[PDB]
């Protein structure tokens, strides 16, 4: 059930000055990344590129190397065009791609942000400001929709390329998006007291952390979030409430597909 | 989708205010000024997207450019430079991708404005020979003696301009090419049917617009001030 | 603009004169622009590596730094960063 | 320097074809539109080709244009006097205001009018005003004839030129001369042209 995300970030500083950056993301393994420095764009798995010919990529990547270029000046236009409305600094931020669902059936989307706000979308065949948007966009969005090329690419991409892009990295990337990686667990404690049950080195993402005393889930576990490591396994510790004496007897138990069953049992 | 320039065509010297004026009825948000060059493309001056607002295009040295309302843009030289001798077009239009182009002002900026004379304008009429020979009748216009060479030269018949049965020399000659501020002349022929020339009725007249200084401008010789002024000639069909 | 969090986290159980990676995971600020440095004893740690920065589904801003790192009694490491949203620069101790 | 345009100049017989070019560099490459210019006038605009491989026309116009090859021609069937123009090629770079337009310097078409009945002749005109002065009118000539300016720099000559009285279908040469003094006739203005034999000189 995997979302292939693409994350566009463009800074704008003042008139002269722009950078624009993004990373893709399948589900939680990044695949690409492009950097305002290259002119092309990097894949960061062997498989990143899916099941397309060079051709094919040659020719994906070039309708970016222009859209890169294009959405810049025409970002730097607007903000001429709302003057002194609106003004650099700038931050927008899109966010586009599809879930892929059991079988054929797929759902695309392409979102954006304005100063770190969701504003627009592009949905059907047109850009439209979502609730909550400011009426100023009504004047960037008739002049974007203004743009029948950009428009009928944009609903290509969205429509066709990209769920038939990501059906082929799935196929290719199978075995990295299936890795099974153990957690390590270990034990530590701080004042008020708090025990933590660290746990590190996991995939895929869900695991079971409960402190226990026996067979008995301990009311109090804090489960903290989900924290990355470097590698692309993930951190997570669980904390416990206690006073102090009590310790004697707690183990913190761990439950994980890499496993198959063995859960991490350790006491203190 | 209609687009007015103002003036069409300017002689100015060194160092003057010129203010070259767009008007657009469309409600067209934006604007485009360029300058026309030879052997060079249209390139782009100043623009704007909508009023009190403007904004530099790529040659924007030497002009401000000022959008006071909707339907104007001006482009103004505070001080011309013979390098701004050229055609200026204007241009409007909506969010969409056409510009809708202005006729063109063509502006002329001189380092001396003391030789700017307006022209002397003679009508010949038809050859009796011609006549009798062709059955046609062909008008002869001359304008003489003027500088600098921005004039239109038209014909009109009866209080209405005729473009067919018309050529004029597509540049004016130099009355005396061995010196620097040669004065011009030009030439022009309308042809009409030897019948059209001899009805009593019919009014010809040649007319040249010449373009010099204005109301305005400084004169400190003793001849009449070469303003931009009207210069025509003139006569009836005979039989 | 949103102020960062800071967490501090080694890769391994942490034990004495063993070669180990130590993460600092930086998250939730607005604007992207920022500064972050990983510090032995107060001082710049030299190869440092940062992940491409990414942002949420909430549209915050975050980045990963990790360095190798051994762990002794002595030596202490922090995380240092530096953004609009904040006056001084934050510094957090990793504490095992 | 992104759109370039040829030939630079071309001139062509009445009735015949003609195929301008243009090749570009502009990215992104939106649309593509050509103008036609009479010397002194305003832009009007013959076409506005958009598809990756397009193909328009408008009358005598035909046009095409190649995305990949960044390649478009202008073709003009059966030339006529009034295609004597310039005629610019302009890439725009957005589907919409956003964009900038691209242009080209332009190819510069001269047409050679057809004369189907010529009838050379130097004709004496008389100023309405002055009856003492006057000009002297070579007409109707056909196009093989040069008009040459004067040895005397106190005699003026005038280029030849077309007039087309439509109504008529009907077209004609013309150069004009005159001068300063009087020891000067009509007889003796060509003189330094290459003027056909058989050229009506009225007594
Ligand atoms: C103060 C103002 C604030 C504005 C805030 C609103 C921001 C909303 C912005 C939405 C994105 C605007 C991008 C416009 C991109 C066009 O400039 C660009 C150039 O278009 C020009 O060239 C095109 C071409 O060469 O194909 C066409 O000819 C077009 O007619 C012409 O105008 N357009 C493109 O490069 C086309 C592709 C658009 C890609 C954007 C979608 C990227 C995400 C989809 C990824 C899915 C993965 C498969
Ligand atoms: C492409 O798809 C849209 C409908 O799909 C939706 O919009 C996409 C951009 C993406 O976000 C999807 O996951 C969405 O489900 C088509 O839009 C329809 O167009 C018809 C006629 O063209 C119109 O009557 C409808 O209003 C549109 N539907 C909606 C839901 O807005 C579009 O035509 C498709 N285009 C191409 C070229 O394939
Ligand atoms: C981000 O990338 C763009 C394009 O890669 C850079 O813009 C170019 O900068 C160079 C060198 O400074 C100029 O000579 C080019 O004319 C620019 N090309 C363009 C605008 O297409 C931009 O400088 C980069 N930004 C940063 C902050 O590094
Ligand atoms: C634009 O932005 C950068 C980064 O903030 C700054 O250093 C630079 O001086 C600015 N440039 C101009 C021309 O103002």
């Amino acid at each position: 059930n995997y979302t292939f995300r693409c994350l566009q970030m463009s800074s704008f500083a003042n008139r002269s000055w722009s950078r624009t950056d993004s990373v893709v993301w399948l589900g939680d393994l990044q695949t690409h990344r492009w950097s305002n420095d290259s002119a092309t764009i990097s894949f960061t798995k062997p498989w990143s590129q899916g099941k397309l010919s060079n051709q094919q990529w040659e020719k994906l990547q070039h309708m970016f190397q222009v859209y890169r270029v294009s959405f810049t000046r025409d970002i730097q236009e607007l903000v001429k065009m709302m003057s002194p409305k609106e003004d650099y600094p700038i931050e927008i931020q899109l966010s586009a791609g599809c879930e892929m669902y059991p079988g054929n059936a797929s759902e695309s989307f392409l979102h954006v942000a304005f100063q770190g706000k969701y504003v627009v979308r592009f949905w059907g065949t047109s850009w439209q400001t979502v609730p909550g948007a400011p009426s100023w966009l009504d004047l960037p969005i008739k002049v974007l929709n203004a743009d029948q090329g950009t428009s009928a690419t944009v609903q290509m991409l969205l429509n066709d390329t990209c769920p038939l892009f990501v059906r082929g990295l799935l196929e290719a990337g199978k075995s990295d998006l299936e890795k099974q990686e153990k957690p390590v667990a270990w034990l530590s404690s701080v004042p008020s007291r708090q025990l933590v049950c660290h746990v590190s080195g996991f995939y895929p993402k869900p695991v079971w952390v409960m402190w226990m005393r026996g067979d008995q889930e301990q009311q109090g576990t804090h489960r903290g979030d989900f924290l990355p490591n470097a590698d692309e396994t993930w951190y997570l510790q669980a904390t416990l409430d206690v006073e102090a004496g009590e310790e004697a007897g707690l183990a913190c138990r761990v439950k994980h597909s890499s496993l198959g069953g063995q859960d991490i049992i350790l006491y203190w | 989708a209609a687009v007015t320039q103002s003036p069409r065509n300017k002689v100015a010297v060194t160092g003057g205010k010129v203010t070259l004026s767009c008007n657009q009825t469309n409600n067209h948000n934006n604007m485009y000024w360029y300058r026309q060059d030879t052997g060079h493309g249209l390139r782009l001056i100043h623009y704007s997207y909508g009023a009190g607002s403007t904004e530099k295009g790529d040659i924007p040295d030497g002009y401000k450019a000022s959008r006071p309302s909707q339907e104007n843009f001006s482009l103004i030289l505070e001080l011309a430079t013979p390098s701004q001798t050229s055609v200026y077009f204007c241009a409007s239009g909506d969010e969409g991708y056409t510009q809708y182009f202005g006729p063109g002002t063509r502006l002329l900026v001189l380092e001396d404005l003391r030789n700017v004379t307006p022209p002397k304008v003679s009508l010949f009429e038809p050859s009796k020979a011609e006549i009798s020979h062709t059955q046609k009748a062909t008008l002869v216009c001359l304008a003489t003696g003027f500088y600098p060479d921005h004039v239109e030269l038209s014909w009109w018949v009866n209080g209405k301009e005729v473009h067919s049965g018309v050529c004029t020399d597509p540049q004016p000659l130099k009355e005396q090419p061995a010196l620097n501020d040669s004065r011009y002349s030009l030439s022009s022929r309308l042809r009409v049917s030897a019948t059209f020339w001899q009805n009593p009725r019919n009014h010809f007249r040649c007319q040249v617009q010449f373009y010099g200084l204005s109301e305005n401008d400084e004169w400190t010789q003793d001849r009449a001030k070469p303003v931009t002024q009207i210069v025509s000639a003139e006569a009836w069909g005979r039989a | 603009q949103k102020t960062p969090q800071i967490q501090v986290y080694s890769r391994h159980p942490p034990e004495n004169g063993k070669p180990n990676i130590l993460n600092c995971y930086v998250t939730q600020f607005h604007p992207p622009h920022i500064e972050i440095q990983m510090l032995k004893n107060g001082k710049k740690i030299p190869k440092v590596e940062m992940s491409d920065m990414s942002f949420s589904k909430d549209w915050s801003f975050y980045i990963l730094a990790h360095t190798e790192f051994t762990p002794t009694e002595t030596d202490t490491y922090a995380c240092r960063v530096k953004h609009a949203s904040m006056a001084e620069p934050k510094t957090v101790y990793w504490d095992r | 320097t992104q759109v370039e345009q040829s030939p630079q100049s071309l001139v062509v017989r009445q009735g015949e074809n003609c195929v301008l070019q243009c090749n570009y560099s502009v990215t992104p490459d939106n649309h593509l539109r050509w103008f036609k210019q009479d010397t002194g006038k305003g832009l009007v605009s013959l076409t506005v080709l958009v598809d990756q491989k397009d193909k328009t026309s408008n009358g005598r116009y035909s046009a095409t244009l190649d995305k990949d090859a960044k390649h478009s021609t202008l073709h003009i069937t059966a030339t006529l006097l009034d295609d004597t123009a310039t005629y610019i090629c302009v890439v725009g770079d957005r589907g919409s205001a956003l964009g900038r337009l691209h242009f080209g310097a332009g190819t510069q078409l001269i047409v050679i009018p057809d004369i189907q009945n010529p009838d050379p002749a130097v004709y004496q005109l008389r100023d309405s005003k002055s009856s003492d002065k006057s000009v002297c009118l070579f007409t109707d000539f056909d196009s093989q004839t040069n008009v040459s300016q004067s040895k005397d720099s106190d005699v003026y000559i005038t280029d030849k030129c077309v007039l087309d009285m439509r109504s008529m279908d009907f077209k004609s040469n013309s150069a004009v001369a005159w001068s300063n003094k009087s020891d000067f006739a009509c007889a003796n203005a060509f003189n330094n042209s290459i003027i056909p034999e058989d050229t009506f000189f009225p007594s």
